[PDB]
């Protein structure tokens, strides 16, 4: 999600 | 136990296959033989000079696929083989590893928040559930210290977590224990000496520097020195008592650094670069391969 930067 | 460090798959655009490996000792990269299914938010680890790639989802514009995969790559062949798959897809997945035995913690598989764990047996190419932990936990960190597994941060889903629990295999029983000072989705977590370490992660507004430590026998979580980077998603191991941490996303680029820690020192520094950036690796430790690729 956002802490992939997905 | 071993000599390189490996980082598996990743996430970059889509999610990615590459295995590739950094000497420590030399400075060179090695490209190795590609994951079968790209994969991000998977786990590294190791047993018996295998390395298994463990859950994680394959991001792509063919459609995303959460993965209850375990696969086990041959230093010796250079050759990944399908092994048992898990009970369940697990994407941000933490894993440990308990006298031989590989522990699946959490992870998220649609909208569903995972708080199951299951086992696998290596001689028997078997998983079995254990007890589920006391949280449902995505993103979380996981690692293992005097055969006692614990289950650090996450996301359930609703909010990132601070708290983290610890599980007797003895009694199949998880416990809470003291949670973090910071609220740390997507952080690495790895244990060094006495200490279990969570550098970096996401509070749910800014990827995190900051790295705090939990001393087993005080119960209390210490911050240490901060990481050059801030870094969410990051890939993290220990090499010869130093953490190193790999890649991961600070907001703003997909990052190819990889720092050290020196805790004689306290001082984090830039080792080396990845040969591109990604978040989302699976990393963990052991002996070279035999017929690789050198990366130029």
């Amino acid at each position: 999600w956002r802490q992939d930067i997905d | 136990v071993g000599r390189l460090i490996y980082t598996a798959g990743g996430y970059f655009r889509q999610s990615l296959s590459y295995l590739e490996a950094y000497n420590p000792s030399n400075g060179s990269w090695l490209r190795l033989a590609d994951l079968q299914v790209p994969r991000s938010g998977l786990a590294g680890c190791v047993v018996g000079g295998l390395l298994y790639a463990v859950g994680g989802r394959n991001n792509s514009p063919d459609g995303n696929t959460d993965s209850s995969a375990l696969d086990c790559y041959n230093p010796m062949t250079n050759q990944w083989s399908p092994c048992a798959s898990m009970s369940v897809p697990r994407n941000r997945i933490g894993v440990g590893v308990i006298d031989g035995h590989i522990y699946a913690v959490g992870g998220s598989h649609g909208c569903i928040h995972h708080s199951s764990v299951e086992r696998y047996e290596p001689e028997r190419d078997e998983w079995h559930l254990v007890a589920p932990m006391l949280t449902r936990r995505i993103g979380v960190g996981v690692a293992v210290l005097n055969r006692l597994l614990y289950a650090v941060g996450g996301f359930d889903g609703t909010n990132r977590l601070n708290s983290a629990e610890c599980y007797y295999p003895e009694r199949n029983e998880w416990r809470m224990i003291t949670p973090m000072n910071t609220i740390r989705s997507g952080a690495g977590v790895c244990v060094l000496h006495n200490c279990i370490y969570a550098a970096g992660g996401y509070d749910g507004q800014d990827q995190l520097n900051s790295v705090e430590r939990y001393d087993v026998e005080t119960e209390t979580w210490t911050f240490v020195a901060p990481m050059r980077h801030h870094r969410s998603a990051l890939g993290i191991t220990v090499h010869q008592g130093k953490i190193y941490v790999l890649g991961g996303y600070d907001g703003h680029t997909f990052l190819d650094s990889v720092e050290c820690y020196d805790p004689d020192s306290d001082t984090w520094s830039e080792v080396t670069r990845m040969t591109s950036g990604r978040s989302g690796v699976g990393v963990a430790v052991t002996m070279e391969p035999c017929r690789k690729q050198i990366d130029q």
